[PDB]
């Protein structure tokens, strides 16, 4: 469920990079190639595309979240602007076409409370990382399926992660 | 020829697809002639951050494109509309025989907001978010076939992309959104409040413990409507209270509209999800509330659907009840009582059955105990539409007829209770 | 001749992209690659190098020729404000020399007035599209031929086209 | 061993060609060293636009920097002279084996401007447009060979790029452009205007249908010249109207510079063109017309070309004419008449011949009748250059000789006509 | 020694482009990259990267040494307000691990004054060329040589030249 | 089990290596997940020119941020610190058959300033120069494994980048530099200004001709110790003069820092380098000089050390001597005088050996001519260490004891020179 092998008290939590939002997918829109060519789609995380996303609860407000996230983990506010850029290249096979679309994926971080071996609280914060870009083939009027274009629930792309530090008290 | 929208009456935010371009090379980028051998690269490097979204609307005055952005965010979270920071680039490598060209265009993802109400669209406005190009790579023209003269097309789009249709309902802004900060348990009753008299309102609320639930208004009225938050509870928690993400994308589940319909809800909720109620408005100046109550015992059969309670049916012959008709796979539920002294003796011949939509049936005998309501299975797999197979139920008993369509042909679910003797 | 199956009357043209115009042909300049090396000559497409080249007419004065080929065709006031790249590739083969030039292409739109199935006037517009190069290889003090560095006459490298529509009073 | 440059006076643009680099190292951008396996680039990205562009000249004051350029846009319309937003980049991967390098050069592409007069250059500039780099690849040097002490070379420059010479005549700015607006058909009178008295001037005209034109000041006299505008008639076309589409581009067709030379000018316009005609400076206070006529009769045998009218021919004995020369494979036409009284019986012995210039040449006998004027061609592939034959031709009878130049040894023509009896 | 066959007085020479200079070689940075993945390090020559080293003698002072060899050779302080680029890319080999780094190369440029044979006196410039990368494919723990990190003296990564041209008087 | 660090007084710069990250992904730019056939790439454009160095130090007030930074500056030449137009990217093509995934990290150069002083570091800091990135790359991860939940590191870095110690030593810039700005021939004598009382200072100064040199102050007091300026005499060249290039980056050659050590140094110098004398406090107000004196004789012998001379060897039994021992193959020699008179008869029985450190040691006896002085070799190949074999010399004759260290146990050198009879 939410049990959690852990003592009581309050935690950070890095989660791993490669998370991908719900409903977002597609709304940096997308390239059709065909025919042989290269797509290179790519972007560039500056400033205002670069704004974390906060999800507070009663306990942890968001500059608790964004303090110790920085203290323990990367500090998200000093490396967002300086900008960094990536790319993702698809090539068409020949008398086919591709369609490719492009998405941000986040390192997720939490703050959790525990208390006897139960998380009873947890907040959440969303940092952009890089990119993500996934392609299909496609006819004249073949239906795709809708997962392919829409993420009902957060999930991660890559292996999730589970690292934790205890904070202690003021 | 025109495919039903079982839909319910509210707002929804389509996306159409994307790769659409204009008619008439209104966005070509341009074309590339490359010599064999060589290479040609288009790009576009997002030097200036600009670009030109396209909309058009019915309604200028609901749907101004302010208004329809809005909607987009609540769909699907797009919040540059003039801007893009994200570059693309075709790249084109001709190989050792022959020539090679190619043409670059601009695209849209094609968006449409609607507002669909008792059976048909009353307002409509189509948004094309500016995407990410289309590349079409063709063989070198040869001298010099010869120039034929073609008129201009009519103004419009053409798809490039794939074959796409999302629906994503989203929760209407000029409608409150009341929240019940405690999660629900067992049993909960929310008196409605005079912040929000008479306009329709909605109530976000979340579970405990995933579990079935019975939702209704005093005395079942009026109707109520039931959605599920998209993509709630995948983040903050507390536990045993409702955390608001502020989603206003929703997925329908059961509900009727027309509000002088005696109903209730059976729904499964997740204690992992939150859910909208939405009470409608009600031409009454006297109290009410929404009682919500978990079932543990066979009401759960009758999940995930409303229950109509039918009234007038206190004589023989023809009855008709009309409501909207669920979608495939999905369900309705009638909940009636047999015409007559209940002396467990006298009985009547019953026929159930629908006029255009085809669905299975499935018909329980419903006594009350004091351990809660009790439905047995008398009927199962009834085929309603224009069934002529007939029952003898007891005068003065009470059942519940659950009906799953599995073909929609009708907006409008027809029922029919023909009593004899 | 200028005979042309229409009515009588004044239509827009789009007669394709793909032109490159009279003498202008070198006046980018070009590369000269060896022995196996890559060139690569580009450009980028803004303000001072996409204003286009109007020929206008006693009937069809400028204003005229922009506000009719920018409701029926492509609106290149508000496209040529945001800057789009293009670039060309070139590979020298072990032991010898290649030249490589780049001149800009345009689409060519015209105004032209029929009258009894004949063209008896024509206005023309030029608008900045993408690029062309040409290359050869060479070599010390081989004489080339005269039409491969210049251009006596616009001409489409492309196919042309005769994309039409009427013109209606005020 | 100087070229014979059979140029007409006036203005000249000359392409000398691309990949021009200054010796001295002194256009060096660098050089990598790459190692085998690896790769390496060299980026000109153009995040400033400005560029150096070379110039000298013979005569600030008429040659300017500004004139140059201004002469230069004329001829090839090139526009941006400072500045460039035109990338270049060179790569290079190194093969498995051995390491390799790079140099990387910035270049020019030459133009020369001159003004040539009377059968040399009188003013010379070099301009020297900034271009698009050149890439030489070598092998790694090896330790150490040893460094061998050199003197810097000569200031100059070296071609990299291809062999080019691109020459392209254009209208001395200093001269009025006057305008036909009419196109003209059949015949037509311009009479020489006020505003441009005594300074020479161009005419600036063109024709309803394409054919053979004779076109002449009064009694032959000014000498004209003519010019085709390039590239012209390509766009705007007003049916029986002149276009101007302000091209100072112009191929010489044909006439001479010496204006007290009695001459007329026969050539094939098109109607899809533009043509200028110089008039030159006129010592004279007399008006005077250009008239053009359409030729439909064997005048038509003589374009293109000048038809010098010879006067002095009235004794027996030695008689020459000096004219510029046409180019290889253009033509130069004399029009005399042999002296003595025209009785049909009394003949000459006429040698006709060059002097340095090998010239092929048709002989015709001119008989004017009331249908226009009629040439019996009475000699053919007359081999002019120190020709002995000769011919008994009619005393008072009228001849034309049809010159084509096909060894141009001299910048003159020298033709002699020696009569004898 | 520094003995030369050339006359009595002043000189400038050009001894060629490639060099390195000592100590300075690893203060740009490097990467590491791995398992088949391709590493490309780059540089931009502008403004204050592009300033010269200087080193004047008595006779020679830096206006003197500017001045000759600007005259006789580039003008670098024109040349060097206009940005060019460089870059080099390596691929690491599958399951090894590469180092990369880039250091600057200069134009060597002299000042000599030469009596009886002999230089008696050397004025030297050092002007920033592009760039040159040094790489090594390693283990974890592997001892690697100071020499491929560290460079004592002065050196030409091509071959030297002497391209020379004497200094007649004011 | 500490290494012995045989180094001299003073400061040190060591560059520890590329590539180092920080622990729990602080610097983490992120992953990529790239599909097979495709590629993925990430760049750093330096769109910014900003970066962040990192620093620590046990004591802000000597070794500040800036100071550190200078002094980097002095070694290795780093002159930006803030700032980088140094790009880098990172390219990955997936292979045909499985998914790939590339992380990208910024990375450090890391730096160490230390203080070492009589044995051990007193002063420390640590400079982390911003760098060019680590790319790791790795196969996809698969569904789920499962995640298991991990403690964060201790606070540190990690190093990706090669083994790497480069140490440079440099000038204190708290000590004055004087000049000898004449070229030093055969001999040369430096009066100790006062502008640069008491305080250590340095003397740069250069040589006319390659060759040995003894250099040393008034009665060898106080010890000196001599540099190589690092990469010196590579550029600017005047004959028989001193060249300043303002180097600060110092090879440490041989000398005491025990002031109070009667020495003497004799050096190898080369006349196309610079190098720095340090001469230490000295409490005394008399006045001083810097000898130095080309050596052409049997001196030659004992390059390159220091020559300890001993002067309180009068009587028979036990004396030892301890100075800070060289590096293993460096040298180090003792001048020393058997007690009694001299009388070439009267003989001692003496023994040499070391403590700690394996030595290879080679005698010499000196003889003083009206030639300079002469070193005749009477015992090669001693093995110093507890070495037991003894030998007859001279008494009141001088002996020279030349000792290579072959093995450094010890931070000292502790020579004794047992005497019996
Ligand atoms: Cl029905
Ligand atoms: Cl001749
Ligand atoms: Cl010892």
């Amino acid at each position: 469920s939410d049990t959690i092998d852990l003592a009581d008290g309050n935690y950070v939590v890095r989660r791993g990079d490669g998370w991908i939002l719900s409903r977002q997918n597609q709304i940096l829109g997308g390239s059709v190639i065909s025919n042989g060519s290269t797509g290179i789609v790519g972007d560039l995380r500056v400033n205002d595309n670069a704004i974390p996303y906060y999800y507070p609860t009663p306990s942890f407000n968001e500059e608790y979240i964004k303090n110790n996230i920085q203290t323990v983990f990367t500090n998200f506010t000093e490396a967002n602007q300086i900008p960094i850029g990536f790319e993702f290249s698809k090539t068409a096979p020949s008398n086919k076409n591709l369609y490719m679309y492009l998405q941000y994926t986040y390192i997720r971080y939490e703050i959790i409370k525990v208390l006897q071996h139960e998380i009873i609280e947890r907040a959440v914060l969303y940092v952009p990382s890089l990119g993500y870009v996934k392609s299909i083939e496609f006819n004249p009027g073949e239906k795709i399926n809708k997962d392919f274009y829409f993420l009902t629930n957060d999930k991660c792309i890559l292996n999730e992660q589970f690292l934790y530090k205890k904070i202690l008290e003021t | 020829t025109q495919r039903v929208l079982p839909y319910s009456n509210g707002l929804y935010v389509i996306n159409k697809g994307d790769g659409y371009i204009r008619t008439n090379d209104k966005d070509l980028i341009g074309t590339l002639l490359i010599e064999a051998g060589s290479s040609g690269s288009i790009i576009q490097p997002r030097l200036r951050n600009t670009t030109r979204p396209l909309f058009t609307t019915s309604n200028d005055t609901k749907f101004s494109q302010q208004y329809t952005e809005e909607r987009l965010k609540d769909a699907f979270n797009v919040q540059l509309f003039n801007t893009s920071t994200s570059l693309f680039k075709f790249v084109e490598e001709a190989p050792s025989d022959k020539n090679i060209c190619i043409k670059a265009y601009n695209t849209y993802e094609k968006y449409e907001l609607i507002d669909y109400q008792n059976g048909s669209i009353v307002n409509k406005a189509e948004y094309y978010l500016p995407s990410l190009g289309y590349c079409e790579v063709t063989n070198a023209p040869s001298p010099e076939s010869e120039v034929v003269k073609m008129q201009v097309a009519e103004d419009g789009f053409i798809q490039n992309g794939p074959e796409e249709e999302i629906v994503v309902g989203v929760i209407d802004p000029s409608e409150n959104i009341q929240e019940i900060n405690t999660a629900i348990s067992d049993n909960y009753t929310y008196n409605i409040p005079g912040i929000v008299n008479n306009n329709p309102f909605y109530i976000l609320f979340t579970v405990n413990t995933t579990g079935i639930y019975k939702i209704n208004a005093q005395n079942n009225l009026p109707s109520l409507k039931i959605y599920e938050a998209i993509g709630s509870g995948n983040r903050n928690f507390q536990s045993g209270n409702l955390c608001d993400d502020d989603i206003k994308a929703i997925n329908y589940i059961t509900g009727f509209d027309s509000p002088n319909a005696k109903s209730y809800l059976v729904v499964l909720l997740n204690k992992d999800k939150n859910y909208y109620i939405r009470v409608p408005q009600t031409s009454s100046n006297i109290e009410n509330q929404i009682q919500f109550k978990r079932e543990e015992g066979d009401l759960r059969n009758l999940m995930n659907s409303s229950v109509n309670i039918i009234d007038n049916l206190n004589s023989t012959g023809a009855h008709y009840y009309t409501r909207q008709s669920p979608d495939v796979h999905d369900y309705i539920s009638y909940e009636f009582t047999i015409p007559g002294n209940f002396n467990n003796k006298d009985t009547s011949n019953i026929r159930l059955y629908t006029s255009y939509n085809q669905g299975i049936g499935t018909l329980f005998r419903v006594t009350e105990t004091i351990d809660g309501y009790n439905l047995i299975n008398i009927q199962q797999n009834l085929h309603l539409l224009n069934n002529t197979n007939s029952i003898r139920l007891l005068n003065g008993a009470i059942y519940i007829l659950k009906v799953e369509v599995t073909e929609l042909n009708n907006y409008n679910i027809r029922l029919h209770i023909d009593i004899t003797n």
